[PDB]
RNA sequence: GUCGACGUACUUCAUAGGAUCA
RNA sequence: UGAAAUUCUUGGAUUUAUUGAAGACUAACUACUGCGAAAGCAUUUGCCAAGGACGUUUUCAUUAAUCAAGAACGAAAGUUAGGGGAUCGAAGAUGAUCAGAUACCGUCGUAGUCUUAACCAUAAACUAUGCCGACUAGGGAUCGGGUGGUGUUUUUUUAAUGACCCACUCGGCACCUUACGAGAAAUCAAAGUCUUUGGGUUCUGGGGGGAGUAUGGUCGCAAGGCUGAAGAC
RNA sequence: UUGUAAUUGGAAUGAGUACAAUGUAAAUACCUUAACGAGGAACAAUUGGAGGGCAAGUCUGGUGCCAGCAGCCGCGGUCUCCAAUAGCGUAUAUUGUUGCAGUUAAAAAGCUCGUAGUUGAACUUUGGGCCCGGUU
RNA sequence: GGAUAGUGGCCUACCAUGGUUUCAACGGGUAACGGGGAAUAAGGGUUCGAUUCCGGAGAGGGAGCCUGAGAAACGGCUACCA
């Protein structure tokens, strides 16, 4: 014996236990209860919009730098400031405060990057294949 | 130079089959018939709204 | 009110051992 | 006491002896040996019922194993109402606050410790080890019963019993050796059942240890409104 | 005998243009096809990743001449390789019936009784003697 | 007995006290139309299926009807709600 019924009219006692159990595994349990999307950086979309508030390390002496690439950003959805990579200082130039930025998942701690500005794609505007409407 | 084994306490957290009860409803009943359907439409309307 | 409990989500600390050589 | 000091004391303390009273507890014998489902259980004698094991050429014939619901009991502590109140003693008070192996010591001691009628139902409630069934090594010790001997002691009239010695058999707490198997190892006659897996059944878990951070969540959580120091010359 | 050509020769061809015809209800397109249509064949293939080198240049730090960061900016003056390929990149998402474990690091309930559920000892025509037709 | 195209607590009158359920009724959730099918997997399984076919329901929400063999129809009608 296992510990587990065998006997051949005991499928009832198995199905039973088993749904019972299923519950035990987070996995299960956010799937189920649909709150798998809490942990979710955006809190379940794949794409978050924000404004620009200021350009953090727009004064490092370093050019090119970590710091430098840092912007401080406030999420429309629920006004929560986070942080945001840009490519490049060089891409720096197109951000500046008070425009939409579109940020998704990427100086540990900043865990976002600028895909979109004003509706256009951030690297059509470094590859000098649009222009940022305003 | 003498350590005591430690003794492994008896879990007082509640047990993941216990935590479902501890809010003001039983959380397993509140559950939908298929879960695929809710993480495709649940995310696809995130980036719509 | 930088309040308590719980739930949820994350971070973090504990990894080196044998042989040869100088 | 490390030394003191609260304390008692020429109205005689401490100590001696002859008693008397009160309430607990059953030393040494005492051993993980014995009994009980467990928690637990230890002075003598009586009564009431209960129980395992052993013996049976007695009796019924599947009446059985496990167990959600439901029920009885459940160490210590604790609550309600009486009784009792010796010892010990949470709390509280008080002496001293000097010295690090003796660094938490002393005195008074409320509740409790005991018991009666109900509640509470928790322990490392431990073999950190579900229950029933089968099988898989040798060895001698013990507890209860039973069988056997032309064995010792005893009955000091015999004897028969009782107690011992030896062999074995059932059931039990157990213990040694074991390249039998298992396990990483400690180790295990079960934690074993020839490479990876089925004798029956109940319950539990979906990951541990030590630290933190935040919270669109859930349940909770105060007081305050007439009060005013100044050695040098 | 290896690599590189804004070197060089004449042969081929469709993307496209277009008589015509076919196609279709009428058209467009396809398949056909007179005539044009290639050397930077400029008739100008893309999406990602990796690694350099350069200065009278710039910043930062120090056991001198160095090291890190990096370098579209200097006195005047108006580059290489790797992967896919008409496709390529980024972000989120993506329990054991067979067959788990419960001494020492998840998990055996304090114990017993007990309803449902699951499971539950053995035994009843076995053996023997012939006949037929099938396969390999 | 009435009604129905017709069986039938479908409804009426009188009667009895029945019916389901730990073999899970009743109640709640369902980002539940059901199926043929789709994906994955070595096998067991796990998930998806509004969506070329079949069947059901609806025509903003309830309620009610004429016509007609066939409708509780809505590119038919009437009220109420918006
Ligand atoms: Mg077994
Ligand atoms: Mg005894
Ligand atoms: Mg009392
Ligand atoms: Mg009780
Ligand atoms: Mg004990
Ligand atoms: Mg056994
Ligand atoms: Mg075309
Ligand atoms: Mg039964
Ligand atoms: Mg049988
Ligand atoms: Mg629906
Ligand atoms: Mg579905
Ligand atoms: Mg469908
Ligand atoms: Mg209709
Ligand atoms: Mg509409
Ligand atoms: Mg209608
Ligand atoms: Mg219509």
């Amino acid at each position: 014996g296992k510990g587990k019924p065998r006997g051949l009219n005991s499928a009832r006692k198995l199905r039973v236990h088993r749904r019972n159990n299923r519950w035990a595994e987070n996995n299960y349990k956010k799937r189920l209860l649909g709150t798998a999307f809490k942990s979710s950086p955006f809190g379940g979309s794949s794409h978050a919009k924000g404004i620009v508030l200021e350009k953090l390390g727009i004064e490092s002496k370093q050019p090119n730098s970590a710091i430098r690439k840092c912007v401080r950003v406030q999420l429309i959805k629920n006004g929560k400031k986070v942080t945001a990579f840009v490519p490049n200082d060089g891409c720096l130039n197109f951000v500046d405060e008070n425009d939409e930025v579109l940020l998704a998942g990427f100086i540990p701690g900043v865990r976002f990057k600028v895909v979109k500005v004003s509706g256009v794609s951030l690297l059509a505007l470094w590859k000098e294949k649009k222009e940022k409407p305003r | 130079e003498q350590s005591n084994k430690q003794h492994r306490k008896a879990k007082e957290k509640n047990t993941a089959k216990k935590k479902l009860h501890t809010q003001g409803h039983n959380a397993k009943a509140f559950a939908v018939a298929a879960p695929g359907k809710m993480a495709r439409t649940m995310q696809r309307s995130s980036d719509v709204n």
